[PDB]
C-alpha cells in the first residue's frame, strides 16, 4: 500500500505540477505514442500526429485521472470507478502499457521540474503510479 | 538490431554531454531506492540503512559511475553490444543471479536521469532512442543467462 | 481485487486439496528449485537434493500459510503478518519469484487434480496468488 | 543455447506423447480465459464472450493446435529455434505487436496443460527441460523486438 509518506510526496507533485497538468498529459501521450510505437495501436480512429486536437484533448482528461487519484488517494480503486471497466474489458489495454505510460509521465516531471523528483519522491510516485495501473487492470 | 542515422546522432550527441559521475550516482542510488530488493545484491558496499544513506554512499557513487560509463561503452561501439556485454552478462546471470527484469528497471530509471539532467534536449525522439538503448543493453546482459 | 467467484473458486481448490496441502507445498518448493534454479540462492544453508526432509518441512509452512490466506480471503494481508517483513526486508525477495513460485503451485494442483483446475478455475486461483504475493512484497 | 542429453530425451519423449489438437486448443482457451487482454488479438475468430463461448470456438481449436504443432517443430529441431520461428517473429513483432510477456505467458499456460494430461511422469525434471523449452521458443519469438 501507498504509505502517508508516499500520498505526502505524490500530493506534493502534484500541487506542484497542477497548474500544468493539461500541458503535461498532452506530452505524456506525445512521449508514449513516439518511445512505444506499438501502443498507438490503441488509438486508430485518433489523428495521431504531433499537436492533434485529440492527443492534446485526450491528455487533458489522462492528467485530470491522475489529479483525481491524487486528490482522493486513499480510496484510488473508487475515485477511478469508471475507467477500470474500459480499460480493462472494453479496450482490453495488455497490462505492460501502464508502466510506459507512467514512465513517460514521469519522463516530463523531470524534464520541467528537476530537483522535485528526489529518489525517495520517485520511489513514491512509483508506487502511485502502480496502484492506479492496478486499478484500471482490475 | 539496427540503428539509424538519426538514432545514433540522437544518442552520441547527447552522451558526449553526459556527467557520468553524477548521472551514475542517481542512477544506482535510485535503483536502490525505488526497487529496494535490489539492495540485496549490494550488502558488501556498507551503509545502505536510508534513503541518505544509500545517496551519501562512496560504493554506491564509484559503482555507478562504473555502470553508466558500461552504457557508453554501448554509445562508442552501438553495432556491437552483444559482444561489449559478453563478460558482464555472465557476470550477472551466472554469478550474481540477477534476474532481467532489474535490467529493464535500471533503464527506465537512466531515462529518467537523463530527462532532468537534459531538460528540452531530451526531446521524444532522443528518448525513444535513448529507450532503444537500454533495451538493446538489458538483453546483452541477459544474453548469457538464456 | 479478488472477486466473490474468485474467493468461491480458490476455497474450493483449497477445500479439496487441504489434506494433501503439506505433500503439495513439499512438491511446489521443489518444482521451483528445479525448474527456476536461481531461486536455490535465497536457501544457501537449506539441503535442497530431491527428496532433503528440510525442503519438506519448508514445504508444509508455505502450504500452511497459502491455506490460512485462503482461509481469510478478505484479509489476507492480517492473515500473513510477519511473513511480509520476513519476505521484503529481511530476505529481499524479487517480486519475479513469487510468479514463479505460483507456476509451480499451479503445476501441482494439474497434476493431481486436473479437473479441477479448469480454465476459470485457474483464473481465479492466479489472482489470489498475486494478491498473497502482493502481501508478502509490501 | 546448449541442451544436455537428459534434457534432449526428456523433451523429445514427452512429445512423442502430447495429443496436440486436444493439448493445443486447451492451452489457447486458458490463454484467452486466465489474460483476457489476450482476446484482443482474435477478434476475427467471431465469439470470445464466455469461458464456455472460448472453449467450444473452432478458430480457437483449431488456431490452438496451429500454435503446439509450432512448438513441435522447436522439438524436431532444438539447435534450430532462431531460424525455425524467424518467420513467425516477423509475424508476431512487426504486423501483430505482441508484447514478448504474452509469449512467456503462454509458455507457462502449456505447461500447465502439460501437467494436467500427464500427471505424475510430470516430473521436477520433465517440468524444467520443458520450463527452458518454452523459454526457446518465446525468445526465438521475440528475435524481431531485438
Ligand atoms: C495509467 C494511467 C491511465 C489513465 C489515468 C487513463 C485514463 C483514461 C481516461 C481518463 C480516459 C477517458 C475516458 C473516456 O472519456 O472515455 C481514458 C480512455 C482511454 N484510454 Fe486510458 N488511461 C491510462 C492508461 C492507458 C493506457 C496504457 C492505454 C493504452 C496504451 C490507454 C488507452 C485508452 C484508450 C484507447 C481510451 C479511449 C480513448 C478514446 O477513444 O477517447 N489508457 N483513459
Ligand atoms: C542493465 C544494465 C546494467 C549494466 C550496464 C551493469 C553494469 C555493471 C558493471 C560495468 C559492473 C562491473 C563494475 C566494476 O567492474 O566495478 C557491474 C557489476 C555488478 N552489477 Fe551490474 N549492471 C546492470 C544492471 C544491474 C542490476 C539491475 C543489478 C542488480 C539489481 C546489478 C548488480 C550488480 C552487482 C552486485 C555487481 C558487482 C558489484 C560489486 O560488488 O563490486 N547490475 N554491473
Ligand atoms: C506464496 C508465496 C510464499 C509463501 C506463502 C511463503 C511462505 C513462507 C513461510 C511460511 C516461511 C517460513 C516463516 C517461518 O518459518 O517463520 C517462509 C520463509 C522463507 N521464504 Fe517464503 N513464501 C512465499 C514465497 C517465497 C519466495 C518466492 C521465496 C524466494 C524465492 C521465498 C523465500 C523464503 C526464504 C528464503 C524463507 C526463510 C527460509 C529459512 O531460512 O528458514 N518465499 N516463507
Ligand atoms: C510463444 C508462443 C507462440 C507460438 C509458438 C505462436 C505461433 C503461432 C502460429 C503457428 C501462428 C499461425 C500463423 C497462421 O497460420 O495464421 C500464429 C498466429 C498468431 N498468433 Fe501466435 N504464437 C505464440 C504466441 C502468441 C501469443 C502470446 C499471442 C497473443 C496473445 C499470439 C497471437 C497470434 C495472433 C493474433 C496470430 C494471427 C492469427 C490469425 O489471424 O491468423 N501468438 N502464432
Amino acid at each position: 500500500v501507498l504509505s502517508a509518506a508516499d500520498k505526502t510526496n505524490t500530493k506534493s507533485v502534484f500541487a506542484k505540477i497542477g497548474p500544468h497538468a493539461e500541458e503535461y498529459g498532452a506530452e505524456t501521450l506525445e512521449r508514449l505514442f513516439t518511445t512505444y510505437p506499438q501502443t498507438k495501436t490503441y488509438f486508430p480512429h485518433f489523428d495521431l500526429h504531433h499537436g492533434s486536437a485529440q492527443v492534446k484533448a485526450h491528455g487533458k482528461k489522462v492528467a485530470a485521472a491522475l489529479v483525481e487519484a491524487a486528490n482522493h488517494i486513499d480510496d484510488i480503486s473508487t475515485a477511478l470507478s469508471k475507467l477500470s471497466d474500459l480499460h480493462a474489458q472494453k479496450l482490453r489495454v495488455d497490462p505492460v502499457n501502464f508502466k510506459l505510460l507512467g514512465q513517460c509521465f514521469l519522463v516530463v516531471v523531470a524534464i520541467h521540474h528537476p530537483s522535485l523528483l528526489t529518489p525517495e519522491v520517485h520511489a513514491s510516485l512509483d508506487k502511485f503510479l502502480c496502484a492506479v495501473a492496478n486499478v484500471l487492470t482490475a | 538490431v539496427q540503428w539509424s542515422a538519426e538514432e545514433k546522432q540522437l544518442i552520441s550527441s547527447l552522451w558526449g554531454k553526459v556527467n557520468v559521475a553524477e548521472c551514475g550516482a542517481e542512477a544506482l542510488a535510485r535503483l536502490l531506492i525505488v526497487y529496494p530488493w535490489t539492495q540485496r545484491f549490494f550488502t558488501s558496499f556498507g551503509n545502505l540503512s536510508s534513503a541518505s544513506a544509500i545517496i551519501g554512499n562512496p560504493m554506491v557513487r564509484a559503482h555507478g559511475k562504473k555502470v553508466l560509463t558500461s552504457f557508453g561503452d554501448a554509445v562508442k561501439n552501438l553495432d556491437n553490444i552483444k559482444n561489449t556485454f559478453a563478460q558482464l552478462s555472465e557476470l550477472h546471470c551466472d554469478k550474481l543471479h540477477v534476474d532481467p527484469e532489474n535490467f529493464r528497471l535500471l533503464g527506465d530509471i537512466l531515462i529518467i536521469v537523463l530527462a532532468a539532467h537534459f531538460a528540452k534536449e531530451f526531446t521524444p525522439e532522443c528518448q525513444a532512442a535513448w529507450q532503444k538503448l537500454v533495451r538493446v543493453v538489458a538483453h546483452a546482459l541477459a544474453r548469457k543467462y538464456h
